[PDB]
């Protein structure tokens, strides 16, 4: 049996994180040797991802790219707690790789004190396979080594959506407590009412 | 005279809620500050409100950062002149009953359960009973039908194999906070943490099964044995009641840590709240698996181990998850 | 940042587990000693929950009711694989119960051979509060004794959601191998593009 | 000569893929059946591809349910000739290269790093190299370019703590299936299986840390050491060149259950496969936590801990879902 359903416009919160960014991913030609990607000092190619404080979507989800200084492009994951505004949530949509891919918890905190792990995949930035079933976010042709730009090896960066289940109002998150992990972009999706088609 | 009880909790927390608040004491914060597994071989008696509290009181125990004590006692006689004079100065008796003797409980004169309600008053001839345990009730009922749940001799009962066999006998228990209770600040709560998870870390002692090795040893001896088999029908009783009290602690510790966390918005409090109910969740797995296979032969020894291996594993995780909570408070 | 989303159009599809009834948590008056949704023979009254093979919503979310026979009319959960039809879902939803407070795992098995656990709570049948942030779907006036009809005392049922996050075609379920766990319907929720509104 | 890799696989798995393949072979089922945890103290070298097979060959542990053999050679001289033999031979020889030395390599001229690579074809002047691993080539190098990466004294390298000071020393592995491969059936992936759990269930007799009561002593001994000692030093370089290959059959393993829940159909076999992928998993938050404290002195002995007790606690619960499985199958 089925039935035809349908669903009111939600609302997306693009969180900042420029205050959370610890490391450096991404470098331009002139500074491959500020590449800390992985502990070989690879990185993303500037060239081949968004401008800077950019509004992007992926596979349809808005974004902010991240505003980088010289000592951060993103979040290498340390378990920081990121505030939301407080609101009814469905998804977590994180803009991520991992160094090998790798699988973790965000955990969701809400109002009355209640916490739930909410398990996270991130696939390999190494030319890497979607293993927990992420939609390509950026594949690269090129990737940085410390002393060169290396042709014809694709640097992989994903989409992950995770379910927020709990009725409730969240406030904040935990991202995981994973040096593998890297966290570029960060967008809730708020609930929005579900019924039969009239 | 407040009602209060959990959905995974008991008479035992319940009452002695109702007896903490009449004293102006919050019950998650001293009832649900201690978290402990323990198992005596032999201690079990088939009553709801069974709780391992050697060398503690049973108050003393299950309020073991608070100077909270309690004493049992045996009412000689026919009446409740003991009931009134407990009244009199001040103390609120929580009665050792009969379910099957209770009017208001679903029970009546239909399933034998050895259970604690509160007495608040007592006129000649109605005495006024509180008791959250769904469905609540609070109000007079007839001498008559008190004594006869105090006195009930609760025989073995065919419809109740783990709170039936269990004599009333006039037994009351009788409370005191005989000191200030400390103050419940951050620094508290990170020593009551440290406390839990170091008495959980406890390599146990030959002759009592406690904290996660112990937990581990209960749940290997328990799985053991041959479902069906008399030996096996025992160890199931004593598993259904000895866990009902220390799931019901699980539950409240998990609200005691959700509290500590919304009062100052530590993160670290709320996660290892989650921990510590994925035991309290893990603890039903395994008691409701060991009830089925008791009361209707259901026996599925690979869902008990499954369920005694998944509560051990949950509880590993929540210990880790209490010590970063420690941290973030101490 | 916040950002507007767009309207959805999801499908729902009704699960029939007629196949999978093999447990009595509901009984008539005519047959209390029938009722076994615990240890101690107590079951969900009959008049006060819906026709079998009647459509309900539940805040919105239509099920289909269990077409109950003397023997069964709710899946007790023993590990079942349940077969869904192929397609990107978003959500299960199942009316659900449990013989005290519980959390196991619903299996997602989809075609290219993953399987993803997927974390599933689910609240106490008895006069119950939502551990896990669920909807409530019934809440009775009475609850069933093996002997008598209980007044004053509700049989509590919840409509609990779990996030089906993979971005692939789901073939197969399983329930939580789990006694204490009572599921009296399942729909799922297909997939629907939600994008920024342009 | 197809190319063959995993994004969790080293030249190790990749290379023996392709002369697999050549011979008509499966290379998931052959080098994908096995899943094991060994370390022995003082086993490994400073190779993409060390794993310890002892008392195997190195093909014959890595395909431990297959009639899959390998000798390793060094060839004498300057020149390829023994090469040349093995091709007229029939044999695909899979050198041991630095990639230093390797003009399609990220490391040309850059950093150090002992690799295998496939040889398919020499002339005069060209050797034609088959090499899977990111970004993957295949075709004709100058015979200068074999020698000096064949040849290589690949000497200590501070940008390569981990596959530096391993010379390539002219070595070559010789592979061959010595009988026909097993019939891979319901009962052979059984047996497979409950053979894993097994081995990873026993406990070793001695030095040799084998299977999960081994990993706990590894990662303990490993954790005890203080970070920037060069004893802790020494210890990150063995952990992250052993768990390379080790992720990488779990990695492989996975896939194997996967492969088999979608031929017959059985859930299990994917649930198992989950649990597997999750040990594959928890090696990558161990071996990287290690990498940044042995690389750039990122000294967090906390992560580390909690990592390998998450690696352990994953295996714990594959190797339960793993005989889940084998009784499906069985
Ligand atoms: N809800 C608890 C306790 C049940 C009681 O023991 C009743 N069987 C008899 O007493 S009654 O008055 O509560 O029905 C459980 O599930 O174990
Ligand atoms: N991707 C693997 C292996 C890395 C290589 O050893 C390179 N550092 C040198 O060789 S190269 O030619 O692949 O760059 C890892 O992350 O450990
Ligand atoms: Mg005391
Ligand atoms: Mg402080
Ligand atoms: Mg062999």
């Amino acid at each position: 049996l089925t039935l035809p359903g349908t669903a009111s416009a939600p609302e997306f919160r693009l969180i900042d994180i420029d205050g959370l960014l610890n490391n450096r991913a991404t470098t331009d030609v002139r500074d491959l040797g500020s590449g800390r990607l992985n502990a070989w000092g690879n990185s993303f190619p500037a060239a081949e991802l968004p401008a800077p404080g950019s509004l992007i979507t992926v596979a349809g989800i808005p974004f902010t790219w991240a505003n980088a200084h010289a000592r951060g492009d993103n979040i290498r994951c340390e378990g920081q707690v990121v505030d939301i505004p407080p609101g009814q949530y469905d998804w977590i949509y994180l803009l991520a790789a991992s160094e090998r891919r790798s699988e973790d918890t965000i955990w969701a905190h809400y109002d009355d004190g209640h916490a739930d792990p909410l398990r996270v995949g991130i696939s390999d930035f190494l030319d890497g396979t979607p293993a927990f079933g992420e939609l390509s976010a950026f594949r690269t042709s090129r990737m940085h080594y410390p002393h060169h730009v290396q042709e014809g090896l694709p640097t992989t960066m994903w989409l992950t959506r995770v379910g927020m289940p709990r009725h409730g109002v969240a406030r904040s998150l935990r991202l995981p407590r994973s040096v593998a992990m890297h966290v570029f972009a960060l967008t809730l999706r708020t609930a929005a009412a579900v019924r039969l088609a009239e | 005279v407040e009602l209060w009880t959990r959905d995974l909790g008991s008479c035992l927390h319940g009452t002695l809620a109702t007896a903490l608040i009449r004293d102006g004491h919050d019950p998650v914060t001293v009832l649900g500050a201690p978290w402990e597994f323990r198992r005596r071989p032999g201690a079990w008696s088939s009553e709801e409100y069974f709780f391992f509290a050697e060398p503690d009181s049973l108050a003393g125990r299950l309020a073991l950062y608070h100077p909270f004590e309690s004493t049992w006692h045996r009412s000689d006689g026919d009446g409740v002149d003991d009931l009134r004079e407990a009244l009199a100065a001040g103390v609120l008796p929580i009665a050792a009953v009969d379910n099957f003797h209770l009017p208001f409980r679903p029970a009546f004169h239909d399933v034998h359960a050895a259970h604690l309600l509160v007495v608040y008053r007592i006129t000649e001839t109605e005495v006024y009973v509180s008791d959250a345990q769904p469905p609540a009730f609070q109000g007079a009922i007839p001498l008559a039908d008190f004594l006869a749940s105090w006195g009930s001799l609760n025989p073995p009962d065919d419809a109740d194999v783990f709170f039936s066999a269990s004599p009333s006998g006039r037994r009351w228990l009788r409370t005191r906070m005989t000191g200030p209770v400390p103050e419940p600040d951050r620094h508290w709560v990170g020593r009551v943490i440290r406390e839990n998870v170091a008495r959980y870390r406890q390599e146990p002692p030959a002759d009592t099964q406690t904290g996660l090795p112990g937990l581990r040893r209960y749940l290997d001896e328990l799985c053991a044995l041959t479902p069906g088999t008399n030996a096996a029908s025992e160890a199931l009783s004593e598993l259904y009641v000895i866990s009902w009290n220390i799931q019901a602690q699980s539950g409240l510790h998990a609200e005691f840590l959700r509290a500590h966390s919304v009062k100052w918005r530590i993160p670290e409090l709320a996660e290892a709240a989650a921990g510590v109910d994925a035991v309290a969740h893990g603890w039903t797995g395994v008691r409701m698996t060991g009830a089925h296979s008791r009361v209707w032969q259901r026996h599925r020894p690979a869902e008990l181990r499954g369920h005694a291996t998944a509560l051990v594993r949950r509880l590993e995780a929540a210990l880790d998850l209490l010590e970063l909570a420690a941290d973030a408070v101490s």
